[PDB]
RNA sequence: ACUUGGCGGAAAGGCCUUGGGUGCUUGCUGGCGAAUUGCAAUGUCAUUUUGCGUGGGGAUAAAUCAUUUGUAUACGACUUAG
RNA sequence: GAGUAGGCAGGCGUGGAGGUCAGUGACGAAGCCUAGACCGUAAGGUCGGGUCGAACGGCCUCUAGUGCAGAUCUUGGUGGUA
RNA sequence: AUUUUUGGUAAGCAGAACUGGCGAUGCGGGAUGAACCGAACGUAGAGUUAAGGUGCCGGAAUACACGCUCAUCAGACACCA
């Protein structure tokens, strides 16, 4: 015996967890997204873009696409806690978005459908920007703090 | 095009300290161009990150990345209080962080 | 046996002296002055300090010794002249040569790579001090153990690879910068 | 499964003038001096052993691995821990021959005991 | 206070002078003032 | 904000601009002071004279030299006056003070730089008209510093061809503000002045 | 990147200023491209100290010790000389 | 939930002793070395690597010439001054 | 040590009364200090405060408000110099 012996060993049998009272809800988005608002997208690969707000999803993301043809972002999902609604709004009555769900964007080079249906969604955001002047020229620049520019300060 | 900015310059004043006694977990930053906590206030919650430079190539790049978040208000006078993952090293009083627009509103 | 040597065995000759009788202080700045010199240099350079040319710099035991211009020349300002010490290295760099020679080295590239001097047990001798006491009167003797090896070029070239770990994020954006 | 391990004080309690005096050894001794700062406990001295610094209960005697070390010393008292796997860590003495060794990193393997030494002794 | 702006010597500097920057003078090749006396190979230009 | 702010040490009060850059340097502020022999110090020039007179007899009795050094110099007399007010003995105090530069008038490459002042800090803003003030100018001279005049030929240099300067931007900018005023009534300068630009 | 005349000495090492050339221009209409960095991860772009091989221009020494002197000298050092 | 003097309790460690683990061990006991690891609030315990070469350990109990930094402590050795 | 109090010119002197402290006590403050102020202490997180402060050293208003003071020896926080 290099050791004694313990002569309580403990229940190696694992115990099931106590019912958890908290139900999911669904999302109170902050009151400036409403489906049709320019976004300035915040972090990741298209970070300081100007994007369009198009659906909330099942994932609590955002369905958005700054269309291809004038900032090359595609159908993304982006997440509402990186982004900076603007007081600036482009009619979105023209769009099918019920197409595009959460399995939609399972990840398991780009797909045919994928990009055809961009275009689909693309022909109508564009000729619902064309309208209004300069801002297809706006949603084309990138966004970018300057000097003497004071986030808290800056509306939007 | 010259600009490419989406933080804010803040600087690592000094920890949160007694006249002598200091407390290396709370470090305190200003923020450029504010002035009171009412102005501070929409700095409250947002990722700050510090950004240094190393000699040896790590995972990628020489570059590494320090996180933290703004906590709350300090003093009078538009002063934040950070808490990093890690620490800060404290050779950084007067070296410059970055105060990125997340957790947004 | 011998001290930490980083050489190779089969390019190395060593010499031993065991109990030597001279200042270990003297011959260890002695062996510091000679060490990672080619073996004619040094042989040449303990032949001129015997003839009070060139000096020995003292370094570390260095306590109240007079200065001298024969010090300039390493940097220092106090060197000095140890015959005994300087005589004993002499008989032990010639004897490690003899044993270079003897397995087969080119006596040209020769080059002392590692010297050592350790204390040997002091010798016991007692004088005589006013009001009749007796104090110890020790010599320090002295264990000199060198080692010459054969000058080889071409080394490190050393040593690891860059084996880098990747995001998908940093492994993406090198997929663009090459796509640009 | 266990709670995520936490420890209030990970570096060792070394003993006071222990880095100042060979003859003192950092094995922890209570300061039992009239004027001694460490035993008065003044802003900016060494912290002394305190009952309060002791381990979560669920926590303690677990490893990283969370396992309890048990010491084995042949395959009789390894195979003890057979209902006990996902609870103990066999871990052999330090007296143990390699051909020995050999035969308990077998029979660990075969009931599916974790072990923390060998290592096979090559 | 005063600084020296700059300091310029006549083309021909006596052995005397010379002399002064070696310690070891007999050794050396006496290659003083030769590239500044070679200076005034054109009308002084530099010395101008 | 800026890389490198250049401070005109003219009717400054010594301590209080020395506070205010003392603050900005432990903050990691890169700053240069230059016509440091202009700053001012409250009270009449003998009182400060006199508090001078008292801090040369303080010396080190048993060897002068190791004893606090009295720099004579204006820009030397600030130094002096903000390495009190920094922890100059620790590392973080000692790379404060190396973000920092003083000068008896405008040297080089900051004649030609933009110049600002520090508002609470400023005689003509804080002292009491009717109070008496010193002249680090003066003062210092007084007390050892014999560049009193040198400074004042330099400066005099200075100011003539910076004058020639100004007097060349102003006559231009004369064009600028005229072309600018005959740009308005124009489609673009009535869309700016509704956007408010 | 190159030329013109200049001006700057306080730390001027920088300011102007010609003609030219060669690029870009969001002053304004166009036409393609960008996805997959997958919902963020600094997501890398600045400024130094550089030896390392290339291929071009350029120049081709001194000091120390040992010897010597005595304007100097406890020893160094100093001043000499070859 | 502080704590000198002080009391009491729970343990850690050492030389031996009775019992037990049909304990470990020349395929390497004990000892020593280890900017390697793990456990313990701690006293301490355990493991890896090296050197080494003949014994030693866990646990339940018995027993004590049982734990050192101080005694101008003892013996032996070693220094700085040098 | 506040208060009552004897001797003594007096004392960081000698001796009493009640209480609170140091001794045996760390911590925040009075720059420093056995005794003063604030608070008494297991190991941490968060929040809020005490005494004390918030020009700079130094965390924190070069805060606001009404006055006074100019000193060729200014003044600046109780015990306490």
């Amino acid at each position: 015996s290099a050791q004694k012996a313990p002569k309580w060993y403990p229940s190696e049998d694992v115990a099931a967890l106590k019912k958890t009272r908290k139900a999911a809800r669904p999302q109170k988005l902050r009151a400036s997204l409403v489906p049709g608002t320019v976004l300035i997208l915040l972090a990741g690969r298209f970070r300081g873009k100007r994007v369009v707000y198009l659906k909330h999803l099942e994932d609590n993301t955002l369905l958005i696409s700054g269309p291809f043809k004038v900032n090359g972002v595609p159908l993304r999902r982006v997440n509402a806690r990186y982004v900076i609604a603007t007081s600036t709004k482009v009619s979105v009555e023209g769009v099918n978005v019920e197409k595009f769900n959460v399995e939609y964007f399972a990840k398991e080079e780009i797909k045919a459908e994928r990009v055809e249906d961009q275009k689909v969604v693309d022909k109508a955001l564009i000729a619902e920007i064309k309208k209004t002047p300069l801002l297809k020229q706006y949603l084309s620049a990138s966004f970018s703090l300057k000097n003497g520019d004071k986030p808290h300060m800056l509306k939007f | 095009a010259e600009s490419h900015r989406l933080y804010v310059k803040g600087k690592h004043l000094s920890y949160q300290r007694s006249k002598r006694v200091n407390n290396p977990n709370v470090s305190l930053i200003k923020i450029e161009g504010v002035a009171t906590p009412q102005d501070a206030q929409f700095y409250l919650g947002k990722r700050i990150a510090y950004v240094y430079r190393a000699s040896k190539e790590v995972r990628g790049s020489k570059i590494r990345v320090m996180w933290g978040k703004v906590t709350r208000t300090h003093g009078n006078s538009g002063v934040v209080r950070a808490t990093f993952r890690n620490n800060l090293p404290a050779k950084t009083f007067g070296a410059s962080v970055r105060i990125f627009l997340y957790p947004s509103n | 046996r011998y001290g930490a040597t980083s050489t190779n065995p089969a390019k190395s000759a060593s010499a031993r002296g065991s109990y030597l009788r001279v200042s270990f202080k003297n011959t260890r700045e002695t062996a510091q002055a000679i060490n990672g010199w080619e073996l004619t240099k040094a042989q040449k350079y303990l032949e001129q300090v015997l003839d009070h040319q060139r000096a020995i710099p003292f370094r570390r035991f260095n306590s109240s010794i007079g200065r001298t211009a024969q010090g300039k020349e390493f940097g220092v300002t106090k060197a000095r002249w140890p015959a005994k010490s300087v005589k004993f290295v002499q008989g032990l760099l010639q004897n490690a040569a003899a044993n270079a020679e003897a397995k087969g080295l080119d006596a040209t590239k020769l080059y002392v790579s590692h010297i050592q001097v350790n204390q040997a047990p002091k010798q016991r001798r007692r004088t005589y001090r006013a009001h009749g006491r007796i104090n110890k009167y020790e010599s320090s003797p002295s264990h000199i153990e060198l080692v010459v090896t054969e000058k080889e070029e071409a080394v490190a070239k050393a040593a690891e690879k860059k084996v880098v770990r990747l995001t998908s994020r940093q492994r993406g954006r090198i997929a663009a910068q090459k796509r640009i | 499964p266990h709670p995520k391990i936490v420890k209030k004080h990970t570096k060792k309690f070394k003993r006071h003038h222990s880095d100042r005096y060979h003859r003192v050894a950092e094995n922890w001794r209570k300061q039992k001096g009239i004027d001694s700062v460490v035993r008065r406990r003044f802003r900016g001295n060494i912290s002394q052993p305190k009952i309060g610094y002791g381990s979560n209960k669920k926590t303690k005697f677990l490893s990283p691995s969370g396992h309890k070390t048990f010491l084995v010393a042949n395959v009789k008292d390894l195979e003890t821990l057979t209902m006990h796997t996902k609870t103990y860590a066999a871990e052999i003495a330090h007296n143990i021959s390699a051909k020995n060794r050999v035969v308990i990193l077998a029979r660990a393997k075969a009931l599916g005991i974790k072990v923390t030494n060998p290592k096979g002794r090559l | 206070g005063l600084r020296s702006l700059t300091t310029v010597w006549a083309e021909h500097l006596s052995d005397e002078v010379k002399r002064r920057f070696y310690k070891n003078w007999y050794k050396s090749k006496k290659k003083a003032f030769t590239k500044y006396s070679a200076k005034y190979a054109q009308d002084g230009a530099g010395i101008e | 904000v800026e890389p490198v702010v250049v401070i005109d040490g003219k009717g400054h009060l010594v301590g209080r601009l020395a506070s205010v850059v003392a603050k900005q340097l432990l903050n990691g502020q890169k700053i240069v002071v230059v016509r440091a022999e202009e700053l001012n110090i409250s009270g009449e020039f003998f009182r400060n004279k006199l508090k001078y007179h008292d801090f040369l007899r303080k010396a080190t009795a048993f060897n002068k030299t190791r004893g606090p050094f009295h720099f004579r110099a204006p820009s030397r007399i600030f130094y002096k006056a903000l390495r009190g007010m920094v922890s100059h003995k620790t590392a973080r105090g000692k790379a404060a003070l190396e973000r920092l530069k003083v000068f008896e008038g405008i040297p080089p490459p900051y004649d030609k730089k933009k110049r600002v002042v520090v508002p609470q800090a400023l005689r003509v803003l804080r002292l009491k008209p009717g109070r008496k003030y010193t002249t680090l100018g003066k003062l210092s001279t007084s007390v050892g510093w014999k560049y009193e005049d040198v400074v004042a030929k330099l400066e005099a240099k200075r100011k003539v061809s910076s004058a020639e300067y100004y007097a060349k931007k102003r006559a231009f900018t004369k064009k600028v503000a005229s072309a600018n005023a005959t740009a308005a009534e124009s489609d673009v300068a009535k869309q700016l002045a509704a956007l408010g630009y």
